[PDB]
């Protein structure tokens, strides 16, 4: 037999967004691989949040962040008013198949 | 054939005397801010506004009965990259303030207030997931769009004709007086007029923009052209409104948005939604115009809901069918968006179930 | 006199189905009436009615004396009309002192909570650019800039209750008329009462404010020609 | 000692003339319904009420400026096992309604309203 | 090595409450065992919900219904005005151990 065993990951805050116009947070799976953070090739769903505000969700922030299961998280300074971002992080879900 | 008549949304004309004898039915005026930059006033004086401040969108400048404010905020590298970010209806001389943000959050007197809410004759509710209706008894109605981005529409009972001030102009059926400032002279251009209506003295004055963002990227060029050209195509769904509303300003808006917008699809679909909504305000039911375009707004609906092109009433609710509702007594232009399908209702939990699964409510008691 | 309260407690408990509920309700009623008269009964639930301590929502704790406002983070950001009401001090579950509840409802200290400007979330310990001004969310309070020389003197929002029209709502040659809107006070140099600013750090009387027409600025006593007629700038008018 | 005074929350009394010279500070009256059956009026006339209806708890009876309503419902096998189940502040001649239920849900004109809310001076 | 394996159980609607003054819905663990429903002696949480209305939590119903994870769900007609109960059911969380 073979059954899927799946679990969440921990929190990954690999950058601190920079003040200015081009600044922000760019937490990408390729950057995660380069920095040595373990990146699962296959996944089901991922969760992004603000690291300094661990309660209020993303939509309650109202800031322009794009966060997707294929790429990761991106917040650009120039797209928000004031032209800044918060310090975000994210976590992923890894599932393997274990013999029964 | 003489003897016949035909009534528009705004006037009725009879074929007689060898001519058209035209009388006018009263028409509620309509201001709007679309794309976060473009403004169509009550006199239909379309103009562009690239500003970063809070601007008095409209105000009955005899008194302080109502004051619709709009906060336009710069959204990118370029000074001409703006998004609407809030709509702050001040009221009773500032005693009340209903602030609709861009995420959909509604703040009653700077306090979060979910929807609907009915108090002091003010009714707030969402006909669909794309729009928020702030209906007041003072005369003005606000209809605010959140999806795909933030746009505002304002309706006035024609009684206030030739009385208002603010960005949307004095509503007196004259396009040459729209730039009347508080100093008694007609201002020259858009930004020069707007910089007299800023809320805060510390804001930076808006600047006139000649450089078309369309000239920057050739791929942005071809994308915006190939999509925004769907407006003026005589075989397109939009053709039905061409013989009523000239689509040239809307095509210019679509071009400018998509070329300048970092999220090209968002601003593109905002422009197409704006054209559709304006035409439906004039009384044409444009339908099925999202062929191969803007379908990610079909799919992203909340679960158990579904899209609808003609949403022309309140939202069918179990509480409402049980005990009536003040909400459904407001007439607004038929907007599109996500709603429960017919024959279904959303309970207090919000999930969409048929009538058989939702309970009657007596004295507020859930009666299964 | 506690005799009617004792009769109430007897009747309730002997009749109540969850007689603990009605017992604790009667004791709470006596406590609240006494607090209404002006007595502060505390620590009265010794070995009794403690299931009302334990059932508290997470991050909250019981409190015997809630004598005023519930401390909210939004309020410390931008004041609160809710929180100026005098009510007899009641008991119940509340966030512990020095801590505030964020919009999520959880309880965090002041350092973990954002300052709200225009209703926009702004994480603590962050400096942002807004309206040519430099602001910061320090520990939940928003403090912004951008000790003077010319007649205009500094105004600080630390002493004033949250919501006063600060330096941003400065009486000016333009905003004297429209009336300024701002939910966040900002500290800055502001002309003394009776004058306004020129926008460049000066102070000018309200009857000499320059008139602005078509991106230009005209001092009073200047004339312009519009179409076929000529206007003159007087008292911020043409 | 002579010259001393002591003020209750409702009155202040000075020890003089060999007596207490007492004046009355303003006192907001306080009605209450406790236990679901017992009522302490504004005049402090405690009395029990075992009812199954909605009762006009208090109302400025010259006009209809406000009308605080209480619905008291039977809660048990016996007819004297009652619970308060709602408090319906009717306002402006019934034009406005704030209904606080028993589980904490507050309804403004029969529409669920989370707390706090601040409108129409309410 | 041994790992925890928890799992919800399905809905156990074991009674239809009776109209009247003494009727109601008494979903009790021992009664469930007597009726044949498998009830785990060891549990962590249970969940109650009105059988006919599966969307609104018990609290929004506002009726005097008491569920305890050790003993079960009770609703008596008299406690509620109107002198009737709704139709309820519950589910149990059964957890055991599986070798690694
Ligand atoms: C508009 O004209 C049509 C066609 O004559 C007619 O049916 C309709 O009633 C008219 N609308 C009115 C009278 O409001
Ligand atoms: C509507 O406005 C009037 C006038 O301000 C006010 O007296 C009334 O309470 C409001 N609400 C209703 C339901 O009439
Ligand atoms: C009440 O009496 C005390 C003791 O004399 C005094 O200090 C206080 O001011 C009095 N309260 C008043 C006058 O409101
Ligand atoms: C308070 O009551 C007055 C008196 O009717 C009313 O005019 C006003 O709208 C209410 N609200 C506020 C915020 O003043
Ligand atoms: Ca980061
Ligand atoms: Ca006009
Ligand atoms: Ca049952």
């Amino acid at each position: 037999c073979v059954r899927e065993v799946c679990r969440w990951s921990s929190w990954y805050n690999g950058h601190r967004p920079e003040p200015g116009l081009g600044g922000g947070d760019f937490e990408t799976f390729e950057n995660l691989r380069q920095r040595g953070y373990q990146v699962c090739p296959v996944l089901a769903d991922i969760e992004c949040r603000a690291a300094q505000l661990p309660d209020m969700p993303l939509e309650e922030l109202g800031q322009q962040v794009d966060c997707d299961r294929m790429r990761g998280l991106m917040c650009a300074n120039s797209q928000q008013s004031p032209p800044l971002c918060h310090d975000y992080e994210l976590r992923v879900l890894c599932c393997e198949y274990v013999p029964c | 054939s003489p003897g016949t008549s035909f009534n528009t949304t705004c006037s009725s004309c009879t074929c007689s005397g060898g001519l058209w004898q035209c009388q006018d039915l009263p028409c509620p005026g309509t201001c709007s801010v679309q794309g976060g930059a473009h403004i169509s006033t009550y006199d239909e004086k379309l103009y562009d506004l690239h500003g970063d401040c809070s601007y008095v969108l409209s105000k009955k400048c005899a008194d302080s009965s109502f004051t619709v404010l709009a906060e336009l905020r710069k959204c990118g590298l370029t000074d001409n990259e703006n998004c609407l970010k809030a709509v702050t209806l001040s009221l009773d001389g500032g005693d009340t303030a209903i602030r609709v943000q861009a995420d959909g959050g509604v703040f009653l007197n700077s306090i979060y207030t979910q929807l609907p809410l009915s108090a002091a004759n003010i009714t707030l509710f969402t006909p669909s997931s794309f729009f928020i209706v702030v209906q007041t008894g003072l005369g003005l109605q606000l209809l605010v769009q959140l999806v795909p981005l933030m746009q505002v529409f304002v309706r006035l009972d024609p009684a206030h004709q030739g009385q208002m001030c603010g960005l949307c102009g004095n509503f007196n059926q004259n396009q040459a007086d729209d730039f009347t400032a508080l100093s008694g002279v007609v201002e020259a251009t858009g930004a020069a007029f707007a910089n007299t209506w800023k809320a805060q003295a510390a804001c930076a004055n808006a600047r006139n923009s000649f450089e078309d963002p369309c000239s920057l990227s050739v791929e942005n060029e071809n994308y915006a052209r190939h999509w925004c050209s769907r407006l003026t195509d005589p075989n397109s769904a939009f053709s039905r409104c061409h013989s009523i509303i000239n689509p040239k300003p809307f095509h210019s808006n679509c071009m400018f948005d998509t070329c300048n917008c970092e999220r090209s699809e968002d601003c593109l679909c905002a422009a197409l939604s704006s054209y559709v909504h304006a035409c439906a305000a004039k009384g044409v039911q444009l339908s099925d115009w999202r062929d191969g375009v803007c379908t990610k707004y079909m799919q992203n609906c909340p679960k158990s809901q579904r899209y609808a092109y003609v949403v022309d009433a309140c939202q069918p609710t179990c509480r409402g069918l049980s005990e009536a509702d003040v909400t459904c007594s407001v007439s607004f232009v038929p907007v599109d968006g996500c709603t429960c399908p017919a024959g279904t209702f959303l309970n207090d939990a919000g999930a969409c179930v048929p009538a058989q699964e939702c309970p009657c409510y007596a004295h507020g008691t859930v009666l299964a | 006199n506690p005799k009617p309260f004792h009769s109430n407690c007897m009747f309730d408990t002997c009749n109540c189905e969850r007689s603990e509920d009605c017992l604790c309700a009667a004791l709470s009623s006596y406590v609240h009436a006494c607090a209404a008269k002006g007595v502060q009964l505390s620590d009265w639930r010794d070995g009794v009615c403690t299931k009302y301590m334990q059932n508290c929502p997470k991050s909250q704790r019981y409190a015997y004396v809630v004598d005023a406002c519930q401390p909210t983070c939004r309020g410390l950001s931008e004041a609160d009309v809710t929180c100026s009401v005098s009510f007899v001090p009641v008991d119940g579950c509340t966030c512990p002192a020095g801590t505030f509840l964020n919009d999520a409802g959880a309880c965090v200290p002041a350092q973990e909570c954002p300052c709200y400007a225009h209703g926009t979330v702004l994480a603590p310990g962050e400096v942002v650019h807004d309206e040519g001004a430099v602001c910061s969310c320090t520990g939940g309070k928003l403090s912004c800039l951008g000790g003077c020389a010319a007649p205009m003197v500094y105004l600080d929002c630390s002493n004033s209750s949250a919501g006063t029209p600060g330096a941003e709502c400065l009486r000016s040659c333009h905003t004297l008329d429209v009336g300024c809107f701002s939910t966040h006070c900002v500290s800055g140099c502001v002309c003394p009462p009776g004058l306004v600013s020129d926008g460049s750090g000066g102070c000018i009387a309200e009857e000499d404010c320059p008139c602005v027409h078509n991106e230009a600025t005209y001092k009073p006593g200047e004339t312009i020609r519009v179409d076929c007629n000529t206007c003159t700038c007087r008292n911020r008018r043409w």
